[PDB]
């Protein structure tokens, strides 16, 4: 006896943006009885194989069908599934066709929004880009706002490249080294997303 | 303040004086008002001569300027529509939102229109919410004086 060998045929049924329904056959169990099956996804950005959740939790030897869930929208995904028996786990199966997850709204706000500095009456905002695998969609872009610290109304601004990390607002009615505040929203083709906590930045 | 330019066809072209603030006629005396939008990108860079001209487009509300001159700066009010000289790399435009108004844009990728174009989408896109247009500006520029989206700015009546 020894472990399982590679289970055969893994097909993507369908794809949602977080989930997808998988299907496979069974390897060679080499003498010992496949007790469980586990599934591995491949992103561009993990490193190499990873672990993901399963409906059911726990896929017995005698199930050749599971849906993925938690998965990450608008990223191009590619899955294994591996065989397991009383001798130790078997060898993955070869991955499945490369399948990108539906679109979503945008859940992650840009990191460390700040600014400061810059020419004569210039405001300089900044922020981290947000990173593709984060973006869950095409068209995605920003929304920088900003006011005079303690006023009401807002200054908007849809910076429309994903690539944008800063925006400077020229004025020349704008003053010295006065306080803003400012926050960085998102959105994509599926529609807003959040803004990012205030902070306070000051203008050259 | 900002750099723009002004015509009135009939009479010299007139352009912002960005130091003092007041218009000023046509360096050469002698340019009148122009017919396409790369005459108008040409204009604005021969008379900004420092800055990266790079764009140009209608601004959102007209101005009355005085002291119009002919040809030979003789025989020196007219409410103009004028055109922003834009510089650089392309920056959108701040908008003011005031409390209760909302900040609506749209993107659009297979479409490349002028600024009347976006101007009556975000007119039309505000009335249909009951809304009324205020502040608005173009996004993704795709040729002189044309772009694929519109940022605009929605108000309670």
């Amino acid at each position: 006896g020894s472990p399982p060998g590679p289970p055969e045929d893994v097909t993507i049924d369908e794809i949602t943006d977080t989930t997808a329904q998988l299907s496979w056959r069974p390897g060679a169990d080499n003498h010992s009885p496949i007790t469980m099956y586990v599934v591995q996804a491949r992103t561009p950005f993990s490193v190499g194989w990873q672990a993901v959740s399963t409906v059911p939790e726990v896929i017995d030897g005698k199930t050749f069908t599971a849906t993925v869930v938690g998965l990450n929208p608008w990223v191009e995904y590619e899955f294994r599934v591996v065989a397991a028996n009383l001798i130790g786990i078997g060898e993955p199966s070869r991955p499945s066709e490369n399948r990108r997850t539906e679109e979503a709204l945008p859940e992650v706000t840009p990191a460390n929004v700040s600014g400061g500095g810059g020419s004569k009456s210039e405001l300089v905002i900044t922020w981290e880009t947000v990173p593709e695998e984060l973006q869950n969609g095409g068209g995605f872009g920003y929304v920088v706002a900003f006011r005079p610290f303690g006023t009401i109304s807002w200054m908007q601004t849809v910076v429309a490249s994903p690539d944008a990390s800063r925006y400077v607002f020229r004025n020349e009615s704008l003053p010295p080294f006065s306080p803003y505040e400012v926050k960085v929203g998102v959105y994509n083709n599926k529609g807003e997303g959040s803004f990012s906590p205030v902070t306070v930045v000051y203008s050259a | 303040a900002e750099p723009q330019i002004a015509m009135f066809c009939g009479k010299l072209n007139m352009h912002m004086n960005v130091q003092n603030g007041k218009w000023e006629s046509d360096p050469s005396g002698t340019k009148t008002c122009i017919d396409t939008k790369e005459g108008i990108l040409q204009y604005c860079q021969e008379v900004y001569p420092e800055l990266q001209i790079t764009n140009v487009v209608e601004a959102n509300q007209p101005v009355t300027i005085q002291n119009w001159c002919k040809r030979g700066w003789k025989q020196c009010p007219h409410i103009v529509v004028p055109y922003r000289c834009l510089v650089g790399e392309f920056v959108s435009d701040a908008l003011l939102v005031p409390d209760k108004c909302k900040l609506l844009h749209q993107e659009r990728m297979d479409v490349c229109e002028t600024h009347l174009h976006w101007h009556t989408v975000a007119k039309e896109s505000c009335s249909e919410k009951s809304m009324n247009l205020h502040d608005y500006g173009m996004l993704l520029p795709c040729g002189i004086d044309k772009f694929r989206g519109v940022e605009f700015v929605c108000c309670p009546l």
